[PDB]
């Protein structure tokens, strides 16, 4: 009949004192229901009730409908949480269902309200002291302060996973036959024992949590499978997320939005692409920290977008350690890539797509890149190891392009999946001076103020030209001369050009741009046979004709 | 008996917390192979458990040394060395020994586990937390935190000093020509000695340390340099009987850059000669002028360049270019176009299809001879995307430092280190 357990010492930050917020008024009916509530946390040893000598003070509140029951109260530990030292992260990384491995028998326990019966460290509770205002001023109020983890205290959280984690330990060491984990208020065990064998280890496993003064609601009788684990529905062959149905409002506060975002991240390494643009009126929605009203706008489309995604239900098969982990990606257009994981085909564990990185230049190469990085980082976290991939690349492209980028770069093993639109090379420059072919020597140049320039060629076949450009720049007229250049000659070409500028953009084998000039040159360079481009110091005696443009 | 290794009283520099640097995800096996490190470490006292008070972090890895097949813990202590406030009588009390660069062998001992004797002050422990992660964050990460001195932490070396010198004080005293120099977890021996002479000696001075034990796993290793045969790459100009439009281009260019560095480099008559518009394939003659100037540049090149000398207040830079082919040049310089030292890397364990796997390695040997030229790492200044790198360089670190690095874009100064 009697129970123990270890306290976690909690400080404030360095400097600070504690919370010292003053009781507002409250009315007489809330005064009252607080007053029972009290008493009964009072008898639970939830709280103690203290004398006048605690300076620091917290407000609480009192709400909600006689319907479950009478009246709740609510502590705002605003000020204490911020005066209050940091803790380690809780989360961390949030659990894929494919992660986990078949088992016959599973059982999800709810350990959400046994956080409350875990003590507070002895010398941090006169922090937490709060108030109930007297009938009508004509009463001191009465104090108390807790003797368990608050209820939205900034240590409950992290206090208590760690001494569910102590109190698990034991159990789970002398019970190698079962598998525990646990996310945030959900305990899974799951095994590959016979059910009534699995059931009494349960059993078992609440007796041994009892032992410590924690209880778990009781049997919730409903038919399994599917066995409900942190928003999964865990089926013993496969597992599947239900569709996700996103509130419809025309107003969203602070809150409704920090719940919102919190349900998409979920989500997203759940279902394919996903949004971020409602965060930037959350880092100053919340950067106020006001729970006021924040006007939603653009977030809208996203929103509306997510909406739709979320319409549908994802279904998915378990990791077999087994077998190999395999990859592969597909090229859907404007950035966009798909890819699915799986061990055996049409067995997919995960499913999912890559939008590329935010860029003026970019290459197909260079994202097929990226997202095998993303797939790789993301495998790794899920199952501890790198899959093998199936791109749509021909080997040999792959080696002309790693062999000549001017970056080191590398994919993990792969092979070739024939699945178009294959990614290529559209143009390969030149590495040596093309014999016989036309040598253009190209310039440009604008005046700043007048924003006028011109941009021009002089060939070794006497072949010249000049053109007049209105609101450029220097680096435009640069790119508009080799693009002259290349708009007049013949299919092989030599280009000589003082133009850092251009040859680094060149240099970084574009295929795609944001920039139109840019956009220009590429499609002309693809349309070419042969290319050579290169670069001289510019104000010399190089060139010839650099006084015409 | 009846007296402790009494610590030494460690704090972070002024108006600096610990650090909080995010554990990255690591594969099945590394997570084994650090289970299995720590729960060891753990019974022998070496490192505690720790509650969630504790919100201090520092990445940690396992590395598989070559030759070795035993995973090494590797703890990502940059984040804390940086906070870390410099011993100046203890810690820099360990200078460097310009002579070290100077001797015909280097070899190179990991001798970090000597650390794990002494005992850390009790109120910098929570600095050193770590957190052993788990895979699909099914469970809580496992955390813990030092109770003694731990490998890759500059102010090991720097306590461990004293004992150090110590226990190796007889064999100095007998061999006053051996350079022995302590940086981070690591021992440098040089000598001059006949090679069969210095592999005596180093293990000679092995078994001093594996004698001292009355209060491995690695010990046994070595890493052989050669510091007297290292050279750097001077810049030279072709030589040659035709010379075409395109050879005098790129002469010029590199002469060009070159006169940033060598200020009496002149290219006025070679650019006298691309005064034109001819093919860049035609073979151009050379004027007696022209000849003569390149012969003027050419001399000048021979010569060293002026005003440079290492700052020890400043950082050391390193910057690296793909030449292709598994080649790879290299330069170290605190000021723009004053380099101390410039190097080129050709073949390389790697070359097998791997660009990345040779960048890394180029990067452990240039950190490597920095520290036995100045005694530090280089802030190194990479030609890779940041994500690429990030994923893969674990994979192939062999070293149990970690120097500080940036992501580099598109130079064409790799044209004139050819
Ligand atoms: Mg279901
Ligand atoms: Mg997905
Ligand atoms: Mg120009
Ligand atoms: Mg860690």
């Amino acid at each position: 009949p009697i129970s123990p357990i270890e306290t976690v010492p909690v400080k404030l930050k360095p400097g600070m004192d504690g919370p010292k917020v003053k009781q507002w008024p409250l009315t007489e009916e809330k005064i009252k229901a607080l007053v029972e509530i009290c008493t009964e946390m009072e008898k639970e040893g939830k709280i103690s009730k203290i004398g006048p000598e605690n300076p620091y003070n917290t407000p609480v509140f009192a709400i909600k409908k006689k319907d479950s029951t009478k009246w709740r109260k609510l502590v705002d530990f605003r000020e204490l949480n911020k005066r209050t030292q940091d803790f380690w992260e809780v989360q961390l990384g949030i659990p894929h269902p494919a992660g986990l491995k078949k088992k016959k028998s599973v059982t999800v326990l709810d350990v959400g309200d046994a956080y409350f019966s875990v003590p507070l460290d002895e010398d941090f509770r006169k922090y937490t002291a709060f108030t109930i205002p007297s009938i009508n001023n004509e009463t001191p109020g009465i104090r108390y302060q807790y003797n368990v983890l608050p209820q939205g205290w900034k240590g409950s959280p992290a206090i208590f996973q760690s001494s569910m984690t102590k109190i698990l330990e034991p159990f789970a060491a002398q019970n190698p036959d079962i598998v525990i984990y646990q996310y945030m208020d959900d305990l899974y065990v799951g095994s590959d024992l016979e059910i009534g064998q699995h059931r009494t280890k349960i059993e078992e496993l609440r007796q041994h949590l009892l032992r410590w003064g924690l209880t778990t609601p009781d049997k919730k009788h409903q038919k399994e499978p599917p066995f409900l684990w942190m928003g999964y529905e865990l089926h013993p062959d496969k597992w599947t997320v239900q569709p996700i149905v996103l509130p419809e409002k025309d107003s969203w506060t602070v809150n409704d939005i920090q719940k919102l975002v919190g349900k998409l991240n979920w989500a997203s390494q759940i279902y394919p692409g996903i949004k971020v643009r409602q965060l930037s009126k959350l880092l100053r929605g919340t950067k106020a920290l006001t729970e006021v009203i924040p006007l939603t706008e653009e977030a809208e489309l996203e929103l509306a977008e997510n909406r739709e995604i979320l319409k549908e239900p994802v279904h998915g098969v378990y990791y077999d350690p087994s077998k190999d982990l395999i990859a592969e990606i597909q090229k859907q257009g404007q950035g966009q890539w798909t890819y699915q994981i799986y061990q055996e085909p049409f067995k997919n564990l995960k499913t999912g797509k890559y939008a590329r990185m935010r860029g003026a230049h970019t290459n197909d190469v260079k994202q097929l890149t990226e997202a095998v990085q993303k797939i790789t980082t993301e495998s790794i976290v899920i199952w501890g190891k790198t899959p093998k991939f199936k791109l749509p690349i021909q080997k040999e492209t792959w080696e002309t392009w790693w062999t000549e980028y001017w970056q080191a770069t590398w994919i993990p093993e792969w092979e070739f999946v024939n699945t178009p639109p294959l990614v290529k090379l559209w143009y390969q420059l030149e590495k040596e001076p093309i014999v016989g072919a036309e040598t253009f020597y190209v310039d440009g140049a604008a005046n700043r103020e007048t924003k006028l320039g011109k941009a021009g060629y002089v060939t070794n076949k006497g072949r010249q030209k000049v053109v007049p450009l209105t609101n450029t720049t220097n680096q435009k007229t640069e790119l508009q001369a080799i693009y002259l250049a290349l708009q007049d000659s013949g299919l092989e070409v030599n280009i000589v050009t003082d133009s850092q500028y251009a040859l680094g953009i060149i240099q970084a084998q574009p295929d795609k741009s944001e920039s139109e000039l840019v956009n220009q040159i590429i499609e002309q360079l693809i349309k070419k046979e042969k290319v050579y481009l290169a670069w001289v110091p510019a104000h010399k005696g190089i060139g010839g004709n650099e006084q015409v443009d | 008996p009846i007296s402790p290794i009494e610590t030494v009283p460690v704090k972070l520099k002024p108006g600096m917390d610990g650090p909080k640097v995010k554990q990255w995800p690591l594969t099945e096996e590394k997570i084994k192979a650090l289970v299995e490190i720590c729960t060891e470490m753990e019974k022998e006292g070496k490192i505690s458990k720790i509650g969630p008070e504790n919100p201090y972090n520092t990445p940690v890895f396992a590395i598989k040394k070559k030759d070795s097949t035993k995973w090494r813990k590797l703890v990502d202590f940059r984040e804390l060395n940086k906070r870390t406030q410099d011993f100046w009588e203890v810690q820099l009390g360990i200078p460097h020994p310009a002579g070290l660069k100077k001797k015909k062998s280097v070899t190179v001992l990991d001798v970090g586990d000597a650390y794990f004797s002494v005992p850390l002050d009790e109120d910098f422990r929570k600095y050193t937390a770590f957190t052993i992660p788990s895979i699909n964050n099914e469970t809580p990460g496992i955390r813990y935190q030092y109770n003694v001195l731990p490998q890759g932490w500059k102010g090991s070396p720097a306590i461990f000093q004293s004992s150090m010198t110590k226990i190796l004080e007889p064999f100095k005293k007998q061999n006053p020509d051996i350079v022995i120099y302590q940086y981070m977890d690591d021992l440098y021996v040089g000598s001059d000695l006949e090679i069969g002479q210095h592999r005596t000696k180093i293990e000679e001075l092995r078994q001093h340390l594996l004698r001292w034990g009355l209060t491995p796993p690695f010990l046994w290793m070595g890493y052989e340099l050669h510091p007297d045969k290292w050279t750097v790459q001077p810049i030279v100009l072709p030589e040659k009987d035709s010379w075409t439009v395109n050879d005098i281009q790129k002469l010029v260019g590199k002469l060009n850059w070159a006169s940033q560095i060598y200020p009496g480099i002149k290219v006025r008559q070679l650019s006298k000669l691309l005064r034109g518009t001819k093919a860049l394939t035609e073979v151009i003659p050379l004027t007696e002028e022209a000849e003569l100037e390149l012969a003027e540049n050419r001399e000048i090149l021979k010569e060293p360049v002026h005003g440079v000398y290492y700052d020890p207040s400043k950082d050391l830079i390193a910057e690296i270019q793909k030449q292709g082919q598994g080649q790879w040049t290299y330069q170290i310089y605190q000021e723009p176009f004053k380099n101390l030292k410039t190097g080129k890397y050709a073949r390389m364990r790697g070359a097998h299809t791997n660009d990345v796997k040779q960048l890394t390695e180029a990067v452990q040997k240039i950190t490597t001879e920095s520290i036995v030229i100045w005694g530090k790492t280089p802030k190194f200044k990479l030609p890779i995307q940041k994500e690429t790198w990030e994923t893969w360089w674990t994979e192939y670190w062999q070293a149990t430092w970690i120097p500080e690095w940036e992501f580099v874009n598109t130079p064409p100064l790799v044209k004139l280190w050819y």
